[PDB]
């Protein structure tokens, strides 16, 4: 996670100088412009970034499949528990 | 039902029709319900070994 | 909302106030409570419960179970009729008003998944209005009749959990 | 400390290598130390190989229980998952670059060899291994380091262990679990015999002023691409073989545990395949966090964009 | 023989031709694993006692 | 454009008038325009409106602010276009409803551009695709367009603050979800320290 | 909650005087370890507690509950005959008969009076699994008359009356399986209905039971089969798996602490 973390952080520092620039050009101390303003403008704009009917499915589709694969990953981690307590209780108890 | 032919009579105008199987529905279905029954072992388990560890069974007396 | 509470305060009443056997009104009220959950088999086993002595005592109650006889049978036409048949004032009708809804609700639910196509008539006896009234309504829910022959058409957190427990 | 690193001393290789500890034991070492410049080029060159593999050597030192790596270079040379000792091949190339590098003033004896295994994870193989055990006869000191250059990206952690193998006939001992980057279908099996074998070793850093820079100020711009890495569909190919070959080994389970292992008053020690289930868990879980690991780079872009919408 | 891929369509004259393959290779792979999970459940619960 | 842009500003602050009112009529027509910031806001062109010539700014007002369905509307007030100028017009819509939907779809599309048909409307999104003022690509499965980029032209200096709006959106969320990342690392941190904690704790009473 | 000798007299009471409600939190739990330390308890009250817990799932129509239920009647150990264990046997054979086409599996742990003794003690019984798997009514009907008395004297009359009626519902959805379209009246006759009317008052009841996804035509007297609840691309079907993974995870903490507490005891 340790990219995925330090990504999201550099979004937060990129917004932050471009939002401080359009202030900047409608309040004084940066003058107004139209070039730069379009810009952030048509930016904005884009997002969400589809909405698709197309997307929503494929998406879900790859999203299933790792639901089940983490499925079957914990119950065989389960039954090595088990087979472990089973194995330790019948020497004990009984006579196996 | 008995052999392997996943086709479906439409017995009104009698036409054979043209299932498509559909790999993930068996796997799915399948992994829910092997889901279900691997736990409730595990309880019917933990039940058996309930009355084995503190000593009861069956007795006429 | 309000009569689920309803039957979690009579519930509890039922084991605790009497002697064995409770009062004429109390039983009513838990019975009818049932009907509205569909909880028929906890009523049909109520009513059995229900010794002689309440059957004469009580006429009330055994209209409530005649409602709940045809709910077995699942004949809506019936369940309607049985409504209309008695009346209880007070002590019945709140949760009455809600029994005559639930069973309006769950024919035309009923309906919209059973058939593809059913006649107008037969219809007319689920939601239990006449054939003028029903073919009124259905256009405007968006719901197609065919006339002439008289037939309707029905219409991150999650994940580092199980990461840590796998990795251990 | 931090200048005293810095200086070699020929001293304290020449009484080390009367010494020869290593023979005693070889699981002897425990940390490494690395320069910045040794791992750079170590990338740059396994990178350059593209997803084909390629092998470099290391120049270095050992004080005490520490292998510090002070440069490497690269070797133009094939045989990393063929051919038994590729190195002889580099053998003349090696004998130029240490005799170019002691007249500027580098004196540091090899210290190991580096390769990398490109898109399948940091882990010794059956060439691997039968190269190092003659290496740690004839060479020494002599280490193995593995390196994934396509991993790394996704990731962003350095896979990085340099490791040492044990000899012929040597009894393991109970250190298992390692870092967990999948193996494809018919790779399992050899990474599973030869695991216990080696070990892997910790690394440390320092750093001053021309390469590291140019690359930290590009990645504030560049840090988009590697959450679009979206691995579900780039290694598809990898949870159909894993899972394929996971069943095979739930069957030799079935059987294993079912039938029982034949022994008369003997009872089982230190196997690769000495009680199947619980090593078979392990494998459940390199598939599994590799999978979530997919979908934990999904789940970022999902919350991250697509809910700001347009307000 | 398999030297055309597909199936015919005799009430409205086509072949519906395949291509309607997508993976699958995942799907199959599950399934082996799924079912070796229910035999290996039964297996190491009956063990006991 | 670029370079003509840094031409024509130049050859506006030069002159006065006369010339000033032909040069409206030029811009719109001269190719790769596709902006009209720069030109309003010099002091130049604004000593026509309130007079005979007014009429020039007030379409290039409705231009910069607004679209093709703004112009049909005051259509008899406004001097002339010619088929360059309408054309630039109409890829200069599709920005405009890209900048309230992403997807934006056919009967939309065809309403606001007042256009004869499909395949009409469906060239002059090609032809915006090949100057690459706008990147996009058409479905016409689900009769959209899908947008892949869009860029201004728009002014609109009322309406920015809807853009800031969005701009700091953008922003109280990304530390929502930092705090969220925050959590979960030292929640697998948390689970690994227990484990570890348990199984060295139980292992030692075996020996007694 | 830990289970001991009350919780079967609890079902007891609620048995005679029909009030299944406050029962069924403590019914509704599965447990680990009985309430010990001074004695309380033995292995007779286990068995009872299970066998009516069975018995009033069953009635609820909670077939997934009951057959539960039934089963950790006869996994007990014993080794000895009680009249329990008849009939926790017998009810088992009634339930697998609702829920299963064939008496459903038993495991390798079961005790082995219920093979031995239980077995020609349930002879009736064999033959009901038996005919039902045939899978003819007329038949399964006569051999209730046949087997009646056993029937009354045992006392799980009113289930076995379930058992024709379940057939009845096999018949119709094996049918689904096989048809896209098929006619009532064609249902009727194969099925042994004998009336097109009641085919489509049977699967009516089984849409509002959510057995069976099915549409009906009366324009052209057919049933449609539909069957398609999941295409498991949903969202709903995610956190469906992510709920089950939950209690996976728990069920595996349970046995990590009573693994644990055998490491602590003494192997022997």
């Amino acid at each position: 996670l340790i990219a995925q973390h330090s990504a999201i952080k550099m979004l937060h520092s990129r917004v932050k100088l471009i939002l401080e620039y359009v202030k900047a050009s409608e309040a004084g101390e940066v003058p107004f412009n139209h070039e730069i303003l379009r810009e952030a403008y048509a930016l904005c704009h884009c997002l969400p970034v589809l909405s698709t009917d197309k997307f929503k499915t494929d998406f879900y589709d790859q999203c299933n499949d790792v639901g089940l694969m983490a499925y079957l990953g914990t119950i065989t981690k389960t039954c090595n528990t088990m087979n472990q307590f089973v194995n330790k209780f019948n020497v004990l108890y009984d006579r196996q | 039902l008995e052999g392997l032919i996943s086709a479906r009579v439409d017995s009104h105008s009698k036409i054979l029709y043209a299932r498509d199987v559909d790999q993930r529905s068996t796997t799915f279905e399948k992994s829910l319900l092997m889901g279900k029954e691997f736990q409730r072992r595990a309880k019917a388990m933990m039940l058996r070994a309930a009355v084995l560890r503190n000593q009861i069974h069956v007795k006429s007396p | 909302f309000s009569f689920k509470k309803l039957l979690d305060q009579c519930e509890n009443q039922e084991l605790e106030a009497p002697g064995g056997i409770a009062t004429p009104p109390v039983y009513g009220q838990l019975l009818a409570l049932y009907l509205l959950h569909n909880d028929m088999n906890n009523a049909r086993y109520l009513w059995k419960r229900i010794p002689p002595a309440i059957k004469s005592a009580n006429s009330e109650l055994g209209g409530i179970w005649s409602v709940g006889q045809r709910i077995w049978q699942r004949d809506f036409p019936g369940i309607y009729t049985t409504i209309n048949a008695h009346q209880w004032s007070e002590t019945v009708q709140p949760i009455m008003e809600a029994l005559r809804d639930a069973t309006r609700r769950r024919a035309f639910a009923l309906v919209s998944q059973a058939y593809t196509s059913i006649i107008a008539d037969d219809f007319a006896a689920f939601v239990g209005l006449p054939v003028e009234e029903a073919v009124k309504g259905i256009l405007e829910q968006g719901w197609q009749a065919d006339s002439t022959t008289r037939m309707v058409l029905p219409r991150l957190a999650r994940l580092t959990d199980y990461v840590a427990f796998l990795e251990n | 400390s931090i200048d005293e690193i810095y200086k070699y001393d020929k001293k304290q290789q020449q009484e080390i290598l009367a010494a020869k500890p290593w023979t005693k034991d070889h699981h002897y070492f425990k940390y490494c130390k690395i320069s910045a410049l040794a791992l750079l080029k170590m990338v740059m060159h396994a990178r350059s190989g593209g997803n084909l593999e390629v092998m470099g050597l290391m120049l270095g030192k050992v004080d005490g229980e520490t292998m510090i790596i002070m440069d490497s270079f690269a070797l133009p040379v094939e045989g990393t998952e063929t051919r038994v000792n590729a190195q002889a091949a580099a053998y003349e190339y090696m004998a130029a670059y240490i005799e170019n590098a002691k007249q500027v003033g580098r004196l540091e004896n090899a210290i190991g060899w580096y390769h990398s295994h490109p898109g399948y994870g940091c882990w010794l193989s059956g060439i691997d291994v039968s190269t190092q055990m003659l290496n740690q006869q004839f060479q020494e000191p002599f280490v193995a380091v593995v390196i994934d250059p396509t991993r790394t990206i996704s990731a962003g952690k350095v896979n990085l262990g340099a490791f040492r193998t044990y000899p012929k006939g040597y009894k393991p001992p109970d250190e298992g679990p390692s870092e967990y980057q999948t193996i494809p279908l018919n790779k399992i099996e050899d990474f599973g015999v030869h695991c216990k074998q080696y070990y892997a070793l910790e690394v440390s850093y320092f750093k001053s002023s021309l390469d590291r820079k140019l690359l930290e100020l590009l990645w504030n711009k560049y840090w988009v691409n590697t959450l679009s890495s979206s691995s579900l569909l780039t290694n598809a190919d990898y949870t159909t073989g894993q899972v394929f070959d996971l069943s095979e080994k739930l069957e030799q389970s079935e059987a294993q545990l079912g039938r029982g292992s034949f022994m008369l008053g003997l009872e089982t020690h230190d196997r690769k395949s000495e009680d199947k289930l619980a090593k078979a868990t392990r494998d459940s879980c390199k598939t599994t966090i590799e999978a979530i690991h997919g979908l934990m780079s999904q789940v970022i872009k999902d919350k991250l964009f697509n809910q700001i919408n347009i307000s | 023989d398999n030297t055309i891929h597909g199936r015919i369509d005799q009430v409205n004259q086509l072949l519906e031709l395949d291509h309607q393959k997508r993976g699958g290779a995942r799907y199959t792979a599950l399934d082996k694993w799924t079912n070796q999970l229910n035999s290996l459940n039964q297996a190491v619960v009956s063990k006991l006692a | 454009s670029s370079n003509l842009l840094e031409q024509f500003i130049l050859l506006a602050k030069g002159t006065s008038g006369s010339a000033l009112t032909a040069l409206i009529s030029q811009v719109l027509e001269a190719p790769g325009v596709y902006v009209f910031g720069e030109l309003l806001e010099l002091a130049n062109v604004q000593e026509l409106a309130e007079g005979a010539n007014a009429a020039y700014l007030q379409l290039l007002n409705l231009f910069a602010y607004g679209t093709y369905p703004d112009y049909i509307a005051n259509k008899e007030s406004l001097p002339e276009l010619s088929t360059a100028q309408q054309n630039k017009l109409k890829h200069l819509t599709i920005v405009s409803l890209a900048s309230r939907m992403k997807c934006i779809p056919y009967s939309v599309l065809l309403k606001d551009l007042e256009m004869r048909n499909l395949r009409e409307l469906e060239d002059l999104i090609i032809e915006a695709v090949y100057t690459d003022i706008i990147q996009g690509k058409l479905d016409q499965r689900n009769q959209l367009l899908e947008v892949d980029f869009c860029i201004g032209r728009d002014i609109r200096k009322k309406d920015i603050n809807n853009i800031v709006k969005t701009l700091h959106e953008w922003c109280d969320g990304c530390e929502a979800v930092l705090l969220g990342i925050e959590q979960q690392v030292l929640r697998a941190n948390q689970y690994k320290e227990n484990h570890n904690r348990t199984q060295q704790q139980v292992e030692a009473e075996v020996t007694n | 909650n830990q289970l001991t000798s009350i919780h079967a007299d609890l079902c007891q009471l609620c048995l005679l005087a029909k009030c299944f409600k406050p029962a069924l939190p403590y019914l509704d739990v599965d447990m680990m370890d009985i309430c010990k330390e001074n004695g309380a308890y033995d292995a007779k009250h286990f068995l009872c507690y299970y066998y009516y817990g069975g018995m009033i799932y069953t009635g609820l129509k909670n077939f997934e509950r009951a057959l539960y239920f039934y089963e950790q009647a006869i996994t007990t150990p014993a080794m000895a005959v009680s009249h329990i264990m008849l009939e926790s046997y017998k009810k088992y054979i009634l339930v697998s008969l609702i829920l299963l086409g064939k008496v459903q599996q038993l495991p390798k742990y079961t005790s082995q009076i219920v093979g031995r003794f239980i077995k020609p003690l349930s002879n009736a019984y064999h033959e009901l699994a038996q005919v039902y798997s045939t899978n003819n009514p007329s038949e399964l009907r006569n051999l209730v008359n046949k087997h009646s008395e056993t029937f009354t004297r045992d006392n799980n009359m009113g289930l076995v009356k379930q058992c024709l009626s379940s057939l009845y519902k096999k018949n119709i959805q094996r049918l689904t399986k096989t048809f896209l379209t098929l006619s009532l009246q064609d249902m009727a006759s194969r099925v042994q209905l004998s009336g097109p009317q009641e085919a489509e008052k049977y699967v009516l009841h089984m849409i509002e039971d959510g057995e069976i996804f099915a549409s009906i035509n009366q324009k052209d007297g057919m049933v449609s089969f539909h069957d398609n609840p999941e295409k498991y691309n949903n969202p709903a079907m995610l956190h469906n798996i992510d709920q089950e993974m939950l209690k996976c995870i728990e069920l595996d903490e349970r046995l990590k602490a009573m693994d644990q507490e055998i490491t602590v005891n003494p192997q022997f």
